[PDB]
């Protein structure tokens, strides 16, 4: 979305950079919100406590 | 007008060349994996394909990454983020140098030792300087083993 930065944790308003399309607030929350995904995407491929979601 | 990048869709359009763990099975992977690399404009796609490498540790995968042109476009991205002043790619592109085993031939490639040696003096952020700084004397290593 666009009202706030995309990253768990963070309730700043996005800013315009020709390097995102703006929903993020800054460099540092895209570098740490594509580490969460990155680290959900191998808890997702690993072993559950659940079968389905 | 425009598209924001899904992390999580380019993992999953990855899901066959990346283990469990998010590694470079094979070096007919790490090919098409620097094939989207270096056709990566965004931020968020760059610091995604970073964690990849970053994750692989098979050093006959990460020595293709380097073959096939993976240290030019990492020099590339150095440059722009040296430009933009965009500290956090600076310090995941830094932490990737550090990962890959860079030879002395490698290092004559471009001007990234140049550039890497110049944050390691005139960087006004910490932990880029003292990363810069441990990665400077492991290259001065690398070239006194020969
Ligand atoms: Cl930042
Ligand atoms: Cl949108
Ligand atoms: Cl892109
Ligand atoms: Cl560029
Ligand atoms: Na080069
Ligand atoms: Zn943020
Ligand atoms: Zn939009």
């Amino acid at each position: 979305g666009h009202m706030r930065c995309v990253r768990s944790g963070c309730e700043n308003p996005p800013i315009v950079s020709k390097d995102w399309d703006n929903e993020y607030c800054s460099n540092e929350c895209v570098v740490k919100h594509s580490r969460d995904v990155f680290l959900a995407w191998v808890a997702s491929r690993n072993s559950n406590t659940v079968v389905f979601v | 007008g425009h598209m924001p990048i899904d992390p999580k869709e380019l993992l999953k359009g990855l899901d066959s060349f990346l283990t469990r763990d998010g590694e470079v099975k094979s070096v007919d992977g790490i090919a098409k994996i620097f094939s989207l690399m270096k056709e990566a404009r965004k931020m968020v796609s760059r610091s995604t394909y970073l964690n990849i490498i970053l994750q692989t540790r098979a050093p006959e995968v990460l020595v293709k990454f380097i073959d096939v042109g993976g240290y030019k476009l990492l020099n590339s991205w150095l440059t722009y983020s040296k430009t933009t002043n965009n500290i956090p790619l600076l310090q995941q592109i830094l932490l990737t140098l550090q990962h890959l085993p860079l030879t002395v031939d490698h290092l004559k490639q471009n001007n990234t030792a140049k550039l890497v040696k110049q944050l390691s003096k005139s960087s006004e952020d910490e932990e880029l300087r003292k990363l810069a700084s441990v990665l400077v004397s492991d290259w001065m290593a690398v070239i006194r083993s020969q």
